[PDB]
């Protein structure tokens, strides 16, 4: 009932979109933080059904590696959408170049992905373009991930579609999206996570897109492993993402059996 | 918005 700014105060723009912008807004009675996606509903027409789709996608999110959703408001032609701030910032801030992290650091985040992302596939969800950018740190470091601007229900009551868009970023998309006409949902993230574990392990992606065409995609396929980002990964962690990197998508690896993987349940000292 | 249709699955 009150205009916005009056209730919030803007303190900084954290990213910009064609959509939009995202601002850390500080709430002036509460002192409470909250991100808040601004959308400009004059901009295209799907602009409608897009937001429609993607606030009730954020209604069905409740876990604590998922970015909470508190609510949506509309002033004029402006939506917005509040959520919960991360002031850690990207992972992909975390990640030094050709290095990565500690093994670790890098485990705890991949322990708290895979559940956030076997969260979404249980409840239907998929978010289609995982990558350090889309996976945000609160004040504890603890790993959400965001922007679900891109996810669709793939699943629902045990029912299933193959999904056909083409959509993500493309050093993290799995083969199947580029070689197939559909896919399955499920093993597309797994794959996106794969490279997510190989950029914290090395400090670097593998290739630049999962094609044939490409020489580091047909080097790894090629067991070429003494050669970069893989000389630098231990072989326990590398075990496992030889068994994530599949490129037979029937073959490739499902979460519950990385639940089982001998580096997955290590204990790792710090 | 239609869990049921699997939103864009229509
Ligand atoms: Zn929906």
């Amino acid at each position: 009932a009150v205009p916005f700014v009056e209730d919030w105060r803007l303190v900084q723009t954290l990213g910009e979109g064609a959509y939009g912008e995202v601002q850390l807004a500080v709430n002036r009675v509460t002192e409470e933080a909250v991100a808040v996606k601004i959308v400009d509903m004059k901009r295209a027409v799907d602009c409608p059904e897009n937001i429609k789709k993607e606030i009730c996608i954020n209604k069905m999110l409740n876990h604590e590696n998922v970015v909470k959703f508190y609510g949506h408001r509309r002033e004029g032609n402006i939506q917005y959408l509040f959520l919960e701030y991360c002031s850690g910032g990207e992972l992909f801030d975390r990640i030094e170049p050709d290095i990565g992290m500690p093994e670790p650091d890098a485990q705890r985040f991949f322990h708290q992905l895979m559940a956030g992302v076997v969260y979404l596939h249980g409840i239907g969800i998929t978010h289609r373009d995982i990558k350090p950018e889309n996976l945000l740190l609160d004040e504890r470091d603890n790993l959400k991930i965001s922007d679900f601007g891109l996810a669709t229900v793939f699943r629902y009551n045990n029912r299933e579609r193959l999904l056909n868009k083409m959509c993500g970023t493309l050093p993290y998309v799995a083969p199947e999206l580029l070689k197939r006409r559909e896919f399955h949902a499920e093993p597309v993230d797994v794959w996106s996570c794969g490279i997510v574990l190989t950029a914290m392990l090395a400090g670097e992606l593998p290739w630049d897109q999962p094609s044939d065409s490409c020489q580091e995609y047909s080097d790894w396929k090629e067991k070429k492993t003494y050669l970069n980002p893989w000389k630098k990964i231990d072989s326990a962690p590398l075990a496992l993402l030889h068994k994530i990197l599949v490129e037979n998508p029937s073959a490739r690896i499902t979460i519950p059996d990385i639940k089982k993987d001998r580096w997955y349940n290590k204990p790792l000292k710090k | 918005e239609e869990l049921l249709n699997l939103c864009s699955g229509k």
